[PDB]
């Protein structure tokens, strides 16, 4: 009957914290390096699991959705669907890691169809750039099967852009294209200066222009007329319902104008009659101004850089170069990490090979009489020899047909090109193993 | 008044066709901005169970935003022939693709999907027959899907109404048959064929570039030996099409042309009543 | 543009048999070969599908549950959620073929415990009953992956006993003990007359009576004193919420008694005081009757045993035995499955085998010159000796260590050992192969 | 009244202790009921959340029926102590497991799990050292839990209150917090030692024969290395103990007995308040 003294206080700070825990572990800020929010983090591991023996066979939505309970998440089914629909469609990311087939929604249309109707899978570009995820650090939690965090060759969190908000913290960062990331990232590892990367929306055929540190999103508009004007392209953050609703539904009704929906697979699109109540300045930049204007045509966006860094701290980064970086720096030490277990797993291979390949050598010629004897004995006689030592499970469990005259220049061919492959590992660094892998994502 | 969800044909009320779409969710018809002509393919998502309409009140059936939307989108006045017949005295015969069809003076008639007016054809030099109106099957007239009967004026602006919705549950005890109740206080768009219901397909194949549209699982064993390497895919709803999949769902599409017949108000009280 | 004269009479009669369709599936009436309603089969189903790897490893029943629809059920993970917890528990099953670990409640209280709480396996009752599942019948919907029914060796329906109220159909069958059913197949299989089985409630200390095709459920009580009363064990529907609520107390409510809680590890139990208002009279059969009949300790149950059969049909069955006669022809052709199957196995093994161990007594004395060739000449050089060429590809494919003489001794017997399984099979019918199975159960 | 889910004590209100247990959901009774000692054991099943009391006044907490309930299961009347101090003029110190305890010649001394009054404990000849009340340590004699405060009478039924929660989110932002504010409406019976709660093992190893209990995850690292062949089994809830580790949990419990300090109605503020 042990009976403790806990008091009020322990009691009240232990039922304290324990939130601060719990949203700790599910908190809407993504990590620098992975780029993940752990519910996308936790999806994107069931969808791995999923698509461990068919990388291409697609599986329904509402499955992965449902697989993350057993990995560790909190939160239910819901917010692991939607973090699914808003991955893997390609209008809301620039760099999608789940390859869909289905109704995502697109840029008209944001909502996604039901979950268990459409179907998810990882894409290439997943397996292009999230490399060395055996490496990844396990996470503290054990029961948290996905790791820590990923570890994608480019920030992936500069491009999908990520948005949320948490308790005393916002964070917003503009999704940016694959191909100016991958620049500043192969800049910043050779340490030359990083040129900012440029922000470009998915699907926009818009423009965007970096205005006193702020990023204006205009669309693009062209007259057909002097009183019609088509539209052709949008504000981001517009679909067409809450575009209509909230642009074209108060200026019809103000009498302003007549607008006629033109939006079809060339993305959006609108042409608009213009009454005369309206007023159009001649001067041609005033009245482009007005038209940005009214029309909302013209969207101004800072991004508020919070992203959790690979010591689980929360961290603010100033500008998109810092946080690259970092991010450069951090993984410098996994691809170190790389070259070492391929070292030693080089060497361990070369080994085998080579007791392989001279057991071939003796079998064949007069040395290693397998022509009756006893399976322990020939073990033992075998296993005497000091290059023989631990290997002898593998070395006498080899097949019949390696004692043929091809298979033994196939053996010893594999181990010199196993010998070169060790050779290679050790006389490689850092650079050079990250600057080629560096070359295959597109 | 102007409807929110109203994805509009621009020959909305024009006196030309139009198709427009009853899909059921406001996520399933994100294609359907993307995939139309531009110019008839009008749609309203509708995302729910529409209350059933057989014995249904006259004063909440334009309080229901849903049921309103739906006269307001069509134009319909509720209680009043949607359209207008325009009297005729004559009956002509001929035959259409191996099949003897029966139509009259000031009907239409389908041909390659396009359709044209007898006094047009007949001027194009094809064989008509005519009879006298007693020996006409009227039976056999009002089952033709070929032929539009003799519309004079009509009050819609929308002229075809095309439901579309998934082939699962989600559509059998629910709105497949619901917006038919609605449709009936209108017995005229029956048999004229103006609603109609998209087939969506149940398994596609994936044999080399094209693929194989099945509607139903008895189509899918009969001719799966005489597919090459097939993958199959079932299609339990609208959101597994993708998007080139849908457009030729759209452009080129099977409809289930219902039709109204004698016993029709009786079935309607048998379910849903 | 293919416009279709489908009319209204199909569209209704297409709503309609599709959600017969759907009610045929979900039919709360147990088939009578294996005894699962079809939300029971898939959660069987989806723990035999965790079971692959780890036995006797434990999972969660949210994950059980949560599995179900990716099987192909429908009706979400909260049927699926009961289904595991009434299987699990003894109180519920006399031969529980899940083992649980958890809260799965008892008789005093049946309510199982949050299912994300509570663990689930599939038990050794499951794999000692539950043989040739490779046999049992494709369910004729693709999606359903589970089979349309097991291949239980007993008629596990009337052990665990079934109860369910489906449209226009009832299904009542008491738990028949294990032992008595085992012996009803077996007179059946051998044709004798088959006594009906005994009814036994599970962890039921009471007595069960048999009366004009009635049972009777009487619970059991012994007088402490003459005014005190000890009831030790009460009729099976009785939880100790139903049982103090609706009998207890109204009882103490009209002032009768003063009844005194009880209940422990040995089921049941309940101290009752007799108070001078009740009248008890001094003849002990009216007392008796009198007793078990305000308590509500006397219960009568009639059976109403509807089984879906082998071909998908509801049938209605007046007693148990002519399901257990019936059953038993429907389990003979399966089991004469299996001999089919295992002689063609048996003799493709064989021949696999004896051609095996005869590799090494060309190889060991002098006849196959493995040692240097061509890897595609040594298979054509072997594959024009007709009983080499059915096997070559497994045949050359064979490990070093088969070469010594202790395992080409071992090969030899193996394959020697295999002809008496072979002749084993051949020589051996339903009866012996369904009486040897019918020894192990326990 | 009468209360339904009021498994019961035999000795409920016949002054002797009693160990009446508040547990999350009817299902952690199942096990209860099975594994009572019959005499004191009492127990009250709570499923949900428990309304903040400390906004609501009294005269309204009997409205609200698990609030009422545990009044009429504990026989605690609102607005009144819960017992009654029999007052005295002795202090004693004495050392106990190599720790000095403070105590009154009209308290309560627990000893392998029994309580002894101080008077019957001065006739086994065991060394007590009187001091003045001046140098009593109040503090240190108000946190120790093996004594008991010189009751007189008392107005409960059931001695002790044993809270017993999940170790989940289900028991952190839950009960365990909540009934707690609404026990603090007597004071006195957390400085009593009979609020407790009963430590519910996290993880537990399965070395040989018995098992081994880890009541905090901090433990189990500290404690892994020496466990030979352990196999691990996360308890996040009540109904995930067998019936034999729960037995062994009720007849052989930790219990974290809350006490109240001066601060204790600042905290209720800030948490739930």
């Amino acid at each position: 009957m042990q009976l403790n003294n806990r008091d009020l206080k322990s009691i009240i700070d232990n039922e304290a914290l324990a939130y601060a825990m719990y949203t700790v572990e599910n908190r809407a800020i993504p990590n620098m390096i992975d780029g993940f929010k752990p519910v996308q983090r936790f999806v994107i591991a069931r969808a791995l699991d999923l698509a461990r023996g068919n990388k291409d066979k697609f599986h329904k939505l509402a499955s992965i959705a449902g697989g993350v309970a057993d990995l560790g998440y909190h939160h239910g089914e819901n917010s692991a669907q939607d973090a699914g629909a808003l991955m893997a469609n390609t209008w809301n990311n620039n760099f999608p890691l789940l390859d869909g087939q289905g109704n995502f929604g697109s840029r008209t249309v944001q909502k996604a169809a039901a979950s268990r109707y459409i179907f998810a899978r990882v894409s290439k570009n997943f397996y292009n750039v999230y490399k060395d995820t055996e490496y990844a650090p396990v996470h503290q939690d054990k029961e948290h099967i996905p790791p820590a965090f990923y570890l994608p060759i480019i920030p992936t969190v500069l491009l999908n852009g990520v948005s949320g908000i948490a308790t005393g913290y916002a964070t917003y960062i503009l999704p940016h294209s694959v191909s100016s990331v991958k620049k500043a990232v192969l800049q910043a590892l050779q340490g030359k200066k990083v040129t900012k990367p440029k922000v470009e929306f998915p699907e926009f055929r818009g423009e965007v222009v970096e205005i006193d540190g702020q990023y204006e999103i205009r669309g693009t508009y062209k007259f057909t007329s002097r009183t019609q004007m088509h539209i052709t392209e949008i504000p981001y953050k517009y679909d067409r319902e809450t575009y209509v609703s909230k642009i074209l539904d108060p200026l019809e009704n103000k009498g302003f104008i007549t607008w006629d929906d033109a939006c079809g697979e060339h993305g959006f699109g609108f042409k608009v009659k213009f009454r005369k109540e309206y007023s159009l300045s001649d001067n041609e930049e005033e009245r482009h101004a007005k038209i940005m204007k009214d029309f909302g045509l013209i969207e101004r966006r800072s991004q508020n850089i919070t992203v959790i860094n690979e010591k689980g701290k929360l961290q603010v980064y100033d500008n998109v170069v810092d946080l690259i970086k970092d991010f450069v720096e951090v993984r410098k030490t996994y691809v170190q990490k790389r070259i070492d277990n391929k070292i030693k797993e080089t060497e361990s291979a070369f080994r085998l090979a080579f007791a392989k390949a001279h057991f071939i050598k003796k079998v064949i010629s007069g040395e290693i009489v397998v022509q009756g004897k006893t399976r322990k004995e020939l073990t033992e006689e075998l296993s005497k020899i000091d290059m023989y030592s631990s290997y002898v499970d593998k070395l006498v469990g080899m097949n019949i047909f390696h004692m043929t005259s091809d298979e033994a220049k196939k053996l010893a061919e594999e181990a010199k090109a196993k010998k070169e492959e060790n050779e290679y590992w050790k006389t490689t660094d850092v650079v050079t193993e990250y600057t080629k892998d560096l070359e295959e994502i597109k | 008044a102007k409807v929110h969800k109203h994805i509009k044909a621009n020959l909305c009320g024009k006196d030309a066709d139009t198709t427009l779409f009853l899909t059921e969710g406001d996520s399933a018809i994100g294609y359907l901005i993307d995939v139309r002509d531009k110019e008839l393919h009008g749609g309203y998502p509708l995302r729910g169970k529409v209350l059933n309409s057989w014995g249904m009140s006259y004063a909440d059936m334009l309080k229901n935003k849903e049921l309103f939307d739906i006269c307001a989108i069509t134009g319909l006045v509720l209680g009043e022939k949607a359209f207008e017949e325009k009297e005729d005295g004559e009956w002509f015969t001929f035959e259409l693709n191996g099949d003897t069809i029966i139509v009259n003076e000031n009907d239409e008639v389908q041909i390659n999907g396009k359709w044209i007016t007898v006094g047009e054809l007949r001027k194009n030099l094809m064989k008509f027959v005519k009879i006298d109106s007693s020996s006409v099957d009227m039976k056999k007239y009002k089952l033709q899907n070929n032929v539009r009967r003799s519309i004079k004026s009509s009050s819609m602006n929308y002229a075809n109404v095309a439901i579309m919705t998934d082939a699962d549950h989600d559509g059998l005890g629910s709105i497949y048959p619901s917006l038919l109740g609605f449709f009936s206080n209108w017995p005229e768009l029956f048999e004229q064929g103006r609603i109609r219901f998209v087939k969506t397909p149940v398994i596609i194949a994936q044999v080399g570039k094209k693929q194989e549209w099945f509607y139903t699982v008895a189509e899918y064993e009969s001719a799966k030996d005489a597919l090459p390497k097939h993958s199959i895919r079932y299609i339990k709803g609208l959101g597994s099409l993708e998007k080139s999949e849908y457009r030729e769902m759209i452009q080129n599409p099977v409809y289930d042309v219902v039709k109204l017949p004698e016993n029709w108000k009786e079935l309607f009280e048998m379910l849903m009543g």
